């Protein structure tokens, strides 16, 4: 696998060089944010169940047909599959967020996902939608926590977004 | 008249050698026996490593010494040795963490049973299994399953069952496994350009039945 | 590549579960340590060269006969190689410190070490000395945790080599 | 898997509806024929060995070359395969016949058979031929038994045919 | 989908053998029974609606608080759903009778039942009552084997739900 | 049992390798955290009882009908049980804080949670409230990291329950 | 597996009780020593190769017969095993040391080791000896480092000993 | 598998005939050379290690970049694989040489190799080069042995070449 640190290393390796001082300063800074980074993750994990639950409700309010006979989220088993999937995607996203790198997400999760969905007949569009719905709810928590020292998390928040979006895009 | 070179005049072997499946077709089976010479042990060990890891190259550092010792004392059977290899950092790093679960399932299917996946349901039972319980419980479900026990149940190294008619086979294994095997020098490799990707296309699965769930 | 962060992800992933408190605790550890680690790397990176010269040299003192004609230590090509190699080892050691795991070392240096060395008849011993000599020098420029870290990694190789 | 009953269900499900009274009457009558249906199957199974034996003889009388050195049914090992295959196909056909549905046959047996045959170099045409030869012999028995109450089996006989033919076609 | 016919085929298929007398005997069983099964289905299909109303209703009597504001039973949307759901159960039990196996029930309803219900906080209990109430009504319109059949399937769900 | 320390040992053992720097870093993380964790435990342990009373109570307010005759909340036996259970949850949470991993929680509470609850018709919802109410109270006696820790674990259960 | 913390928990569980304040104070102090504890482990791991190498030399100088034809450490194959084993034991000891509990070492390695050795004909006595030889060398490092903050490690040193000894005993 | 004898058989079989007297005389003669053939093989096997060692040195002196960061033979892990590949190829070649037939080599060794090399990014040209380097060194030994009865091995030497070349070609 890969993450922010390892990555920079690898790059450096092919040049054949010690790490540039400039490059260290990326990592040095990254460290400093750690605490923020962590809490972000913690927030997702803490609220996981909910995040999904929520997103689902909204997804089905919008696309009523998914839950109608002939739709893709019917019958029960399909609905369960759909829920399961949403969760998974989330799980990965979180992982990435900690790593500070998309990779884990791309390789385990996104890679081949679209085509799977296609073969099954799952409407990729809707999947993507769900991912976004999730995104918003998730940010909601990341950004509004309780008992945490107040400061600016934007930087992290945006990176979070990006991950969600890579997801949305590749699925779609 | 009843003896005359047919006009086709293909050999017996011909059909296999043209596909490149000549070694795997009726593959030889390696069994560990109740008391084993130092060579039988080392054959079995080489055969397992080659079959589980998909002819990918295992260095001298990659080997797992303990599992091999236990196999030497007699304290674990070959079937247990297989589980230890399968449940291992090295296996997980090659065929699990870099690929997608759809890709992994078809790999493990091939590694632990020489066939490819028979139909779409096989992906459902193994993907849900993985979310419910570990990787580990999933891997067990393979070795634990009756098909693993029925063939190569104990003390026998797993061998490719693909490319030969097996009872209750689906059609279109033959072709599917040809996508997975791809020749005696090929090997599935975490570390090739464009990463680790499924060969089996998902639309041919549905071509075999797809029930609800 | 094995770093603290990658591992906990891996473990989390295997069980199929979200990162819970358990893993974060671990991560936290990696991050707090980094400050020391990072420092050490800056120190090695800077003195690299000097360390290398000193090492290569040492080896020759330790094994005079290598420099004699018809031997491996003899003729510049070989000396150049010898330099290169030690420099490569140093670069990986610096890489590991920063990555916060043995990962980089394992994959570049260690895996396949034996067979390479066997086929080209490189005697582990040599490398070792190089390292030791290094360790000794590093034992001046650094101190406290920064030092401790540097050692760990340097050793890790000694053990792998031997 | 699937069969006549299950199928009708599934259809009904996508409409989202209880079964039509009309539709019940399909199944109601299907039941009535059961006994006939069964005997049909029984006849095949009872004569299996023979059916094949027969068909083979005829197949090889026609296409002498198959059994000539260098042909596809030579040597023994190949011949064996060829016999085995015939049997399998038969087996499935029977299955279908009982189910009252092609599916089972199409999915496990036929689907991808052609491609296999291609890769091997086995001549698909001949295979198809064999299937027909089988068909005729089989019907022979279905239609001319002993100790059964005399009546009309045509309906079943034709359906039998169709199954054989789907086979012939998809292989060919 | 699990019906008598599919199963024997499956079993036959696995062993790699022709359908012999053993299996046909079984099949025969399914067909003989059908007449009763079919009858039961016609009866449920006809009274569907009325059964549904009665059930939904019942549930509310049984669990008054559901109809209070801020609860699940409250506000028409939910009531509509509640109706729908029970109708889905009703249509599928009928399907099973006709198919001559639990099959239809299993994959459509029983599969994933738990998790669905967990994630949306549907309490099994409710459904159960619905069913029970139904069972009671059915216990009038039907009689003898037809009845027996209806029960079997209705129960099968109770057990799955609980 | 999963704690930070046990895991790294496990991982080391599986590979068949000595504990190297990688794992120690992780360990360091745990034990550094402990100081906060430990504090939290002392706080919960002391107020245990009071938290429990408050919780049990809450549940009844939230679900009045439980206290009515013929229900589960009704009659002392049940109340006693209800108390017991909530106390058990708290005890595991305290244990986990100290152990520095979810381990204790997973093995006692979580594994088999569903089926137990199903067979005895315990509605997860209830427990949840209990927890939430608790969380709220704890949100006074504690502050900063100590608090954060307490939450994590409390939540972990909420998620498992739901 | 188990370790100091987990253990105390388990005990507490069977009583059915919250942890006694007294008991916390065991763990509280255990934490404080961590840093020392860690360095101890680090020292072993760092010197591993050597520790063994050393012990072996001494072992074979003493029991010359092991390496003679007919002995147990002859020929190469066997010798290799013997080295491997020593190492293993070491590894486990270290593990324990970190855990702060014997459990891991005994369950993973010692339980059944004696009997194995017996069945093979390995002289348990000698094995035990080797373990001690190791012990002494190991302590050597644990107790005499450079660049670590100077202080008292005795407490840890003794616990280390005990682990080695449990090993020696159960093997012997 | 296949070899010189088996092959001739197979040919004969497709004609449908007993072996031609002429054809026997090919095999009869082939036998006579055996002894030479054998020694040839023996020479390779005897010198194996070196053959490779040698070839490698030369390969890397020429194509410096392979061993530079970013090249294919760097780092260690990769280098090891490349040595190992060389051995495997050699091994097969020898096999062929004994069999008196390319087949074994083509099927087990060369088959699929190109594609692998492609996917990995390994530069096929260099691989081919290595194979040649090997070839020359190998012939060196085959052709200049000690304690063997003096005579003409050319015939064998050339066949050896061909094998190496089939290798070079198919890889390239
Ligand atoms: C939910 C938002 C939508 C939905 C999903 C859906 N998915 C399937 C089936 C599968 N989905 C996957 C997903 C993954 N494979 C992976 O490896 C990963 C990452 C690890 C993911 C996320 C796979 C493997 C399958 C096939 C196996 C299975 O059936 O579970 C279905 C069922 C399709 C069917 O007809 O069987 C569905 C419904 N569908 C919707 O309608 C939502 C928009
Ligand atoms: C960001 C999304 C929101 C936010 C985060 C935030 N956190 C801190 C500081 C800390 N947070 C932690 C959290 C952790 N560190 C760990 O080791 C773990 C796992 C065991 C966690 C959960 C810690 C320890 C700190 C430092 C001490 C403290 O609490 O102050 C800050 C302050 C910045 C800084 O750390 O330098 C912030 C901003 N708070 C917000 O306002 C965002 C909504
Ligand atoms: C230095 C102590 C001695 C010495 C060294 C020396 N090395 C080689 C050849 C090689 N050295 C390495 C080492 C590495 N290359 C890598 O990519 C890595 C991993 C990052 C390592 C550790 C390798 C792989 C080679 C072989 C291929 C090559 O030519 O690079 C030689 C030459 C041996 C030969 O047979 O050509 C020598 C002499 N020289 C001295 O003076 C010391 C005795
Ligand atoms: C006989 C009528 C004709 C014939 C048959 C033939 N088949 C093979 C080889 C194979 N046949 C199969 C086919 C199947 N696999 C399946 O899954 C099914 C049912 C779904 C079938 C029917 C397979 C897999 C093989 C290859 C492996 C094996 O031997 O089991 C041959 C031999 C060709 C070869 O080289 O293997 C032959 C001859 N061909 C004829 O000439 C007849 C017209
Ligand atoms: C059709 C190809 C042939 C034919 C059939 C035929 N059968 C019946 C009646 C019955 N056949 C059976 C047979 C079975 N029932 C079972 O349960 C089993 C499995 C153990 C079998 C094998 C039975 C019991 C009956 C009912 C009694 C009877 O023997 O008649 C008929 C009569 C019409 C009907 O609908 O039952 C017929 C026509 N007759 C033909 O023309 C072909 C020879
Ligand atoms: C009736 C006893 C109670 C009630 C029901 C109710 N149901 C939902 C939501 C769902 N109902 C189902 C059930 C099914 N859908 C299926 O596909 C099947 C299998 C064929 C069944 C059994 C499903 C899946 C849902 C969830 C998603 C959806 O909207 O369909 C609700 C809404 C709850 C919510 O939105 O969170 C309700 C209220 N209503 C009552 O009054 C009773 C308490
Ligand atoms: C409290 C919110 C409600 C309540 C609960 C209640 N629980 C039971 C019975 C059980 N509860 C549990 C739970 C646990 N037992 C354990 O060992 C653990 C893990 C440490 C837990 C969480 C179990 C297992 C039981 C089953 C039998 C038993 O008593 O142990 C009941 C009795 C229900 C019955 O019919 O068995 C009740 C009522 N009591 C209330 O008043 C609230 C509604
Ligand atoms: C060395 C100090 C002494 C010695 C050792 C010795 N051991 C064997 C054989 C075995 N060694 C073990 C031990 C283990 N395997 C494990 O997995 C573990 C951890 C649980 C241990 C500690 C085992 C079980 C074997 C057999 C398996 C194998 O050979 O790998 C031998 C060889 C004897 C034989 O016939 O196998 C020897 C020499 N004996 C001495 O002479 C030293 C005093
Ligand atoms: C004991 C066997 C010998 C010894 C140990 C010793 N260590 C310290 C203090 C520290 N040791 C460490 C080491 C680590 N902390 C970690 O997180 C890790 C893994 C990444 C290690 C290896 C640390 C950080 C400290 C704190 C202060 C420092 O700068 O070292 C002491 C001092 C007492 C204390 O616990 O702080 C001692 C005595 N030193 C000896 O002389 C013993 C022979
Ligand atoms: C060396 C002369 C040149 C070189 C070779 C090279 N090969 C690999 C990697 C692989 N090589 C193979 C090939 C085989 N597997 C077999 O069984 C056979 C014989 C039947 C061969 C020849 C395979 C399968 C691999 C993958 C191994 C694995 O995944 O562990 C490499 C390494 C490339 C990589 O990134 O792994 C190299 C370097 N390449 C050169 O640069 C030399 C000129
Ligand atoms: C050819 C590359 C070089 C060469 C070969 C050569 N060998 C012989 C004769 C023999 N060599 C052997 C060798 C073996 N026979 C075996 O059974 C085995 C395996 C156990 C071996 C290794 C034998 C037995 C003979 C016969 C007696 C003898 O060695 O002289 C010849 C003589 C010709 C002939 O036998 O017809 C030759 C020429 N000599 C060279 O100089 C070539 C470079």
């Amino acid at each position: 696998m890969q993450d922010a640190f390892t990555k920079a290393i690898v790059a450096a390796d092919l040049r054949g060089s010690f790490l540039s001082e400039q490059e260290l300063n990326q990592l040095t800074n990254l460290v400093k944010e750690s605490n923020k980074r962590l809490d972000a993750v913690n927030a997702i994990t803490g609220n996981a169940a909910e995040i999904i639950s929520d997103a689902a409700h909204k997804l089905f309010a919008e696309q009523t047909d998914l839950i109608r006979p002939g739709g893709n989220a019917y019958p029960n088993r399909r609905m369960a599959a759909c829920l399961r999937d949403m969760e998974i995607i989330l799980r990965y996203v979180s992982y990435a967020l900690l790593a500070g790198d998309a990779s884990v997400l791309e390789d385990r999760c996104l890679n081949g996902l679209k085509e799977t969905y296609v073969a099954l007949g799952t409407p990729t569009r809707s999947v993507a939608r769900a991912v976004q719905l999730m995104k918003e709810t998730a940010i909601g928590y990341v950004n509004s926590p309780s008992g945490v020292t107040r400061g600016d998390c934007s930087a992290l928040v945006n990176e979070a977004a990006t991950y969600f979006d890579k997801a949305a895009a590749s699925i779609a | 008249y009843y003896s005359r070179p047919a006009p086709r005049a293909t050999a017996d072997g011909d059909a296999q050698t043209k596909l490149g499946i000549t070694a795997v077709a009726p593959a030889q089976a390696v069994e560990l026996r109740p008391n084993f010479g130092e060579t039988e042990l080392q054959a079995v060990i080489r055969a397992t490593y080659k079959q589980l890891f998909g002819n990918t190259y295992i260095l001298e550092a990659d080997r797992v010494v303990q599992a091999e010792s236990l196999l030497r004392n007699g304290s674990i059977n070959v079937r247990e040795f297989v589980r230890l290899l399968a449940k291992s950092e090295l296996y997980k790093e090659r065929f699990f963490h870099c690929t997608s679960n759809n890709r992994f399932i078809e790999l493990t299917f091939k590694h632990l049973l020489g066939r490819a996946p028979y139909n779409q349901s096989e992906f459902v039972e193994h993907l849900d299994r993985y979310q419910k319980s570990g990787y580990d419980a999933e891997i067990d479900s393979y070795i634990d399953s009756d098909e693993y026990r029925r063939v190569f149940g104990e003390n026998t190294v797993p061998y490719f069952r693909g490319f030969k008619y097996q009872t209750g086979q689906a059609a279109g294994v033959f072709e599917r496994t040809l996508k997975l095997y791809g020749g005696d020098a090929d090997s599935d490799t975490n570390r090739n350009r464009q990463g680790q990707l499924r060969q089996v296309d998902p639309q041919e699965l549905l071509r075999s039945g797809r029930g609800i769930v | 590549m094995k770093t603290v962060i990658t591992e906990v992800i891996a473990s989390a992933d295997s069980q199929g579960r979200f990162l819970n408190n358990t893993e974060l605790q671990a991560a936290n550890g990696r991050f707090q340590r980094a400050t020391a680690s990072m420092e050490a790397a800056r120190a090695l990176t800077s003195n690299a060269d000097s360390l290398v010269k000193g090492a290569v040299q040492e080896v020759y003192n330790k094994f005079p006969y290598l420099t004699q004609p018809g031997q491996m230590g003899y003729g510049d090509t070989n000396q150049a190689k010898c330099a290169r190699d030690i420099s490569h080892y140093l670069r990986f050691i610096t890489y590991s410190l920063v990555a916060g795991g043995t990962g980089p070392l394992d994959d570049y240096i260690v895996a396949g070490l034996r067979e390479v060395n066997r086929t080209f008849n490189l005697s582990p011993s040599w490398y070792i000395e190089a390292l030791k000599h290094i360790k000794g020098k590093v034992g001046s420029q650094l101190s406290g945790q920064p030092l401790t870290e540097a050692n760990a990694y340097i050793d890790y190789c000694i053990n792998a080599l031997s």
